[PDB]
């Protein structure tokens, strides 16, 4: 019964601690005991991802900031809700979210590659769907005897073809 | 997670000397330790 | 620069004789802290060990092996 | 962060531990002489650093004649001289923050302004 008391004294000490004092110490022990036997429904001490919800979970609450959660969850925000949830990055603060979000806007723009645009114009016509979109670029390869290729590519379709 | 500053405390444990083993064995987990993905694969990005 | 030097040196009386100075020598202490011995700093130096202990001077000093000038007068 | 020397030898302090006070007594490898620590932060790594683009100033930067020179003023003393230049930091990802450096107020600025 070692998890079973040690749980039930870290919410007795963490709902002690609060500002908000409990007279109602029943209630608040009857509290501890639903969070614990709906704790218990996922692995009844016999999984080791246990502790790991119970870490999320007290740490959230010792958290400070935010204090309020103490607040919320003694005046509802239920605890069998609490395991099915799993909402750690939902709760405790708000203004962390937003800065989540942000951050994963950052990261999800940053991770796009190199998107070189492609200049295009009416000048010439395809081969394939013969359209004049000519994605044309302009480069020298050969000797010193000529000028430039006419390099040239559609971008309608994709077709590359070149200009004598 | 939800920290300001993500933490991580660590000790050596056996039942004078303890710089340069620390200090060894801190080169050691950067080096080495994998995260999750197959080594010799690098940066990855999306074309559309 | 131990040509361009000349010196003024006050006597009792307050005369200034002028000795042109010839060289100049530097001096700095030595064996003040009990120095160490050729052959085992080659092997401290060789890789015997990847990291030499920060306190061997001070286990070696506990020792007693190479003293100090001071010590062993 | 910085290495501090023995007073009586300018040597090369090195940190050692208490047996039973359980302090860091950086003693002398050279002399006997020991001193308590004020941090206990020994090493520091810095894998990740991001500076360097702004000293390398003299007091008489303006006397040389190469710099370009402008008519945006120093926000201390609002003459309207100046010299700018860019970061003295050089990476493939250092930026174009610009560098404004006076005669007058003899102070550095810059122009951004996230
Ligand atoms: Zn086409
Ligand atoms: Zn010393
Ligand atoms: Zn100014």
């Amino acid at each position: 019964h070692k998890l079973r008391d040690q749980v039930l004294k870290a919410l007795y000490d963490v709902l002690a601690k609060e500002s908000e004092h409990p007279p109602q110490s029943i209630l608040h022990t009857a509290k501890a005991i639903e969070s614990e036997m709906n704790k218990v429904n996922n692995c009844d001490t016999n999984e080791a991802a246990y502790k790991a919800r119970y870490r999320i979970i007290y740490s959230n609450v010792i958290s400070k900031n935010n204090p309020d959660l103490k607040h919320k969850i003694a005046n509802g925000d239920i605890t069998p809700e609490f395991l099915a949830t799993c909402d750690a990055k939902d709760l405790a603060p708000a203004p962390l979210k937003q800065k989540i979000e942000e951050i994963a806007k950052q990261n999800l723009y940053n991770a796009q590659g190199a998107t070189i645009e492609r200049s295009v114009t009416d000048r010439f016509t395809c081969g394939k769907c013969k359209e004049k979109k000519v994605s044309y670029y302009q480069l020298q390869t050969r000797s010193a005897d000529e000028p430039l290729t006419t390099f040239c590519t559609c971008e309608a379709c994709g077709n590359r073809w070149k200009f004598s | 997670d939800n920290d300001e500053k993500l933490i991580i405390r660590c000790r050596v444990v056996r039942p004078a000397e303890e710089d340069h083993m620390l200090k060894k064995i801190e080169n050691t987990m950067l080096e080495n330790i994998t995260l999750r993905g197959v080594e010799n694969i690098e940066r990855v990005v999306m074309m559309k | 620069n131990s040509d361009s030097y000349v010196l003024l040196s006050v006597e009792d009386d307050g005369s200034f004789t002028m000795i042109p100075a010839d060289k100049v020598y530097k001096f700095t202490a030595r064996n003040k802290y009990a120095t160490l011995t050729i052959d085992e700093a080659e092997k401290r130096m060789d890789k015997k060990s990847g990291e030499v202990p920060r306190w061997l001077m001070k286990h070696l000093d506990n020792i007693g092996t190479t003293t100090t000038r001071y010590d062993r007068t | 962060t910085t290495f501090r020397f023995c007073r009586d030898c300018n040597n090369m302090l090195y940190p050692r531990e208490d047996k039973e006070n359980n302090r860091l007594l950086f003693e002398c490898r050279t002399c006997s002489y020991v001193e308590e620590a004020g941090s206990p932060l020994v090493y520091r790594h810095e894998l990740i650093t991001n500076i360097g683009e702004t000293a390398g100033v003299v007091q008489d930067i303006g006397s040389d004649p190469t710099l370009p020179r402008s008519d945006r003023e120093c926000p201390k003393c609002h003459s309207r001289e100046n010299v700018f230049f860019q970061s003295q930091q050089r990476r493939k990802d250092t930026s174009m923050v610009l560098f404004f450096v006076c005669l007058s107020c003899s102070h550095i600025f810059t122009s951004d302004q996230k």
